[PDB]
């Protein structure tokens, strides 16, 4: 049947990190954004990021879990050169948020993968692999992340790249992290193992690693495993259980031969007194999340009357959809705010590298230039040539295409 | 070599009254030292350019009437478990040698900030495990009351320094009894205050949810004044408590009619030698004297102290030392090839032997398929030895009994068995377990090696046990002693 | 019991370099200790919580905010080898 579930972990973008309080943004300067606590020096101990429980719990509630009333961190115990302390500081028996879900549409159905936790725990530091040696940066580590397990509830590869897709939305909707593969702030590891309708389920395991990408390879490791898991039920393989991905070549290299199961030898952090999540505490954070894509794009159809097509568009990031939302209800009218965001200022966006918060354009200068066009004042030729600047310097349209030569 | 054997009071008051200068206290401490420790071997790395430097600093500050500060011109030794910034700090491990710290403890921070001055870091058990000082990996302090007898562990140095006349005052830390039994030992004052009194920011960890710093010093109310001086809550320890009241003192002097004193019939169990066992007994009835109201109760789970805490304490060590590894600091093996190589090949050799014992118990306690009989379960029997003073604190204020099962024993007699080793640990650890605060004081001596009293209660009440120890140090203690040796 | 594959395994986890000799020794001692830890069997721990901290105390969190790192000559100064401003170890 293929059943399928995926480990994600996202990085937070919170201003120090998880148990100190070293910059969470570092520099190109190996070990140059540490301290004592960061090196795992003897005698020192982990402080707590506030804002990084906040926003961990914000994310669980944003993917309708169940948060915690009792909730502590524990030792996740393992040797190895990035990460210092020799055990990741997490949470093992009470992660903070359990059992959410999310609904995604697959060949015009409406499926629900459920979430089984969202847990806090620091990423690890880098080590450059160059040459007989290995050169550790420590720059990375104790940097926030949450752990997002997702409930093998997902049956295709076709579905797990609709999950991390509805599941990257949903986090960057909550502005915790800017989720981005490409740039490290999202990661996935897949689950898979085949086996015939109607069974115990149990058609073992394929912990499969180097997952980098959405579009990318995870998107077709499946394919792949599957492909195998299937040519290979006609024997009953030794299972296998953990297999890298190679690039190129495109296909899971069965990587390890387990030594038998890792033992971290889980226990609860002593140095961290336990968190008691509150009634009000929860509230207060429940009260943060703001209106979520699948929400925004209901309203915009039926409500704006505006196409899928383009509510789709508008939602793909928060900014966007709040710019959108602002600058109609500035007066412009939907359609053509809808193109001009979705045309100008995203071509804008892309051959400049910026976000659409750093430029000048605001909601309401837009919907000004938006007038000078539904009104005539101003052709869809001198709205190409004043938006542009109108977006770097501008503030009012009809001041450019008058403090400069384009006039009405 | 002079007011070496001053008191941290007296010191203090002439120095203020100008009757001697914070350079000549200095001086004489080293003096002390040169001439007192090549036979006593309590200290390790020695501070003192640094320490003219200050007591230079203090001088100007005398003449200008502006000492401020607890401790002001006052010399002070720590065991080298407590990370000081710039100075050597090696746990007495081979794995630290050389060590030079880049940032500062908390309680070395609030002492400075007193105007205490640093003389030296204190010989300890390697990496604190132990309770002789013999796992020294540099060399084996001795007892003052006996050349030939261990001055305790881990704190030995922290022990033998105050009680040989090298400093007022010292500190020392408690996982399992470690200030306490030494204090026992040495015939001196020793308190492990409330879990969560002292931060733990900088003490080099053994055992997370049991360590804590504490004072070593010859008398009650010197020990009570360094406590004061280094409580208190601390941003960089989340697990301090927020507690204001950091006055130890104001208590001290008034007397205990109506104190109501448990005895429980535990502490005077089998594994309790005879000439402790009458030394405790005669101070209970000096307890009496006093006006205190001492009745036998019972501890039941006092028994498993032992065995809860080796487990306990092993698997935390288990996880706290693995840090080590000689990659960002400490002791780097050369013939390493390997990955797993280094890891195990600088372990190896930089650890001792009781030290990778505990890592191996406690590697194995936590481990797959024993976690829950082994460490949970202590865990769970940790809860039941904590019940176990709650019952009794409802109704008695305070409890007393020895501080060890023995006077001290020799240098080589018990380093070779483990189990003999642990059972001195038989009445320190339930109140580590049960997060308590303890203080030691000498209620006797047999064939010349002193006996401890130990006071335990209710968390946060160091000042109810600094009131009971003065008024019973008023009847007995060896006060006119040290300086005899 | 404790056998040499336990003691090696045990070995293994806490990353210890174990001789062909020192397993027999290590093995009697972590039999005659854990031996010496079924006391706790005594103990009535039936339906009793374990105790992870002992000081009931609530939500010590930090302010998000961040502390200039200390210089990479810092970080690097106790560390034995070292090389482009990282550590140097080998590679597994
Ligand atoms: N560090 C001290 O508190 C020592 C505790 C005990 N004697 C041991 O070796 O664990
Ligand atoms: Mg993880």
């Amino acid at each position: 049947e293929t059943v399928i579930g995926l480990e994600v972990h996202v990085e937070l973008k919170t201003d120090s990190k998880m148990f100190s309080p070293s910059p969470a943004h570092f520099g190109a300067e190996p070990n140059s954004n540490t301290n004592v606590i960061d090196l795992a020096y003897p005698g020192v101990l982990p402080v707590v990021n506030k804002r990084a429980v906040d926003w961990a719990m914000r994310a669980a509630m944003a993917l309708n879990m169940e948060i915690a009333t009792e909730s502590k961190f524990d030792r996740k115990n393992y040797f190895y050169p990035d990460n210092p302390k020799a055990y990741q500081i997490s949470q093992f028996d009470q992660p903070i948020g359990e059992n959410g879900y999310i609904d995604i549409e697959v060949d015009g159905e409406t499926k629900r993968i459920g979430i089984t936790r969202l847990h806090m725990e620091e990423d690890a530091g880098k080590s450059t692999h160059k040459g007989e040696y290995s050169l550790v940066d420590l720059n990375r580590q104790g940097t926030p992340l949450i752990e997002i397990v997702s409930e093998p509830d997902i049956r295709s590869p076709k579905e797990a790249y609709a999950y991390l897709e509805k599941l990257r939305s949903i986090i960057q909707y909550t502005g915790v992290s800017d989720v981005k593969m490409e740039e490290g702030s999202l990661r996935c590891d897949a689950n898979i193992s085949l086996r015939p309708y109607g069974q115990e389920k149990f058609g073992t395991k394929a912990e499969l690693k180097n997952l980098n990408s959405f579009n990318y390879v995870r998107k077709g490791l499946e394919y792949e495993e599957k492909r195998q898991e299937e040519e290979l039920l006609n024997g009953g393989e030794i299972g296998q259980e953990t297999r890298r991905f190679d690039e190129s070549t495109g296909k899971t290299i069965l990587m390890r031969v387990k030594e038998g199961s890792d033992d971290y030898r889980y226990f609860p952090e002593p140095d961290i007194v336990p968190l008691y999540i509150d009634d009000a505490w929860k509230e207060r954070v429940r009260q943060t999340i703001p209106e979520l894509p699948d929400e925004r794009k209901a309203k915009y159809v039926n409500e704006l009357g505006l196409p899928a097509y383009d509510a789709h568009v508008l939602t793909l990031t928060k900014e966007m959809s709040d710019f959108f939302e602002s600058t109609i209800e500035h007066g412009a009218d939907v359609k053509l705010t809808s193109n001009w965001l979705m045309g100008g200022v995203n071509e804008y966006l892309n051959k400049n590298q910026v976000e659409l918060l750093d430029t000048k354009l605001t909601p309401e200068n837009l919907a000004g230039m938006i007038k000078l066009i539904e009104d005539g004042t101003m052709s869809s030729k001198i709205a190409k040539k004043v938006f542009p600047e109108l977006a770097a310097k501008g503030g009012n349209a009809k001041q450019i295409m008058e403090d400069n030569g384009l006039v009405q | 070599m002079s007011i070496r054997y001053e008191s941290v009071e007296n010191l203090l008051t002439l120095i203020k009254d100008k009757k001697i200068k914070p350079s000549d206290v200095v001086k004489d401490i080293y003096d002390a030292i040169e001439e007192t420790d090549p036979t006593i071997k309590s200290f390790l790395a020695l501070d003192k350019e640094n320490a003219i430097k200050k007591a230079q600093e203090l001088d100007e500050l005398q003449a200008k009437d502006q000492m401020d500060g607890k401790l002001f011109g006052i010399p002070m030794g720590i065991k080298d478990n407590i990370i000081t910034n710039g100075l050597e700090t090696t746990c007495a491990s081979k794995m630290l040698e050389g060590f030079v710290p880049i940032y500062e403890s908390t309680v070395m921070e609030k002492l400075h900030k007193e105007n205490a001055v640093l003389i030296g870091k204190l010989n300890m058990d390697e990496f604190a495990m132990g309770g002789s000082t013999e796992t020294s990996y540099f060399k084996k302090t001795v007892n003052p009351f006996d050349h030939k007898a261990v001055p305790g562990g881990s704190s030995g140095g922290s022990a033998a320094a105050v009680a040989a006349g090298l400093v007022p005052l010292s500190l020392g830390s408690d996982t399992g009894g470690s200030i306490r039994q030494p204090a026992a030992y040495c015939g001196v004052v020793g308190m492990k205050p409330t879990y969560g009194r002292v931060s733990r920011f900088g003490l080099v960890a053994f055992a997370s949810s049991l360590d804590q710093i504490g004072p070593l010093t010859r008398n009650v109310k010197d020990n009570a004044i360094v406590l004061e001086a280094i409580s208190g809550a601390d941003v960089n320890d989340s697990t301090s408590a927020p507690v204001d009241d950091v006055d130890f003192t104001s208590e001290i002097g008034k007397d205990i009619k109506g104190l109501k004193v448990a005895l429980p019939k535990e502490y005077l169990g089998e594994g309790v030698a005879d000439d402790v066992k009458e030394a405790v007994q005669n101070a209970v009835e000096t307890l009496k004297s006093l006006g205190a109201v001492v009745e036998e109760v019972s501890l039941p789970n006092t028994k498993f102290g032992i065995p809860s805490y080796y487990v306990i304490a092993s698997s935390e060590a288990s996880s706290n030392l693995s840090r080590f590894d000689g990659i960002r600091y400490g002791y780097h093996s050369k013939e390493a090839h390997s990955l797993e190589e280094l890891y195990k090949m600088s372990r190896s050799e930089g650890f001792g032997k009781e030290v990778k014992r505990r890592i191996f118990l406690g590697t194995f306690a936590l481990s797959s398929g024993y976690y829950d009989a082994y460490y949970k379960k202590s865990q769970k029997v940790r809860t039941l030895i904590k019940n176990d003073f709650d019952k009794v604190f409802e109704n008695y204020d305070v409890v007393v009994g020895p501080t060890a099962p023995t006077t001290a024993f020799n240098l080589g007699e018990e380093i070779d068995d483990p189990l003999t080793m642990y059972a001195n640990d038989l009445l320190t650890t339930p109140v580590n377990l049960a997060g308590l605060p303890g203080i030691s004081v000498p209620c006797g001596q047999s064939n010349g090696r002193p006996i401890g009293l130990q006071f335990i209660g209710k968390p946060f009440d160091e000042k109810t046990l600094y009131r009971v120890a003065y008024q019973y140090e008023t009847q007995y203690n060896l006060h006119d002693v040290y300086e005899k040796l | 019991k404790v056998t040499r594959e336990e003691v090696e395994h045990i070995a293994n986890l806490a990353r210890l370099q174990i001789s062909p000799e020192e397993t027999e020794e290590m093995a009697n001692t972590l039999e005659s200790i854990l031996d010496f830890a079924k006391q706790n069997d005594s103990a009535d721990t039936e339906g009793v919580e374990p105790t992870y901290h002992v000081l009931d105390l609530q939500n010590v969190l930090r302010e998000d905010k961040a502390i200039k790192g200390i210089p990479q000559e810092l970080a690097l100064k106790n560390a034995k080898e070292t090389e482009d401003g990282q550590f140097k170890v080998p590679t597994i």
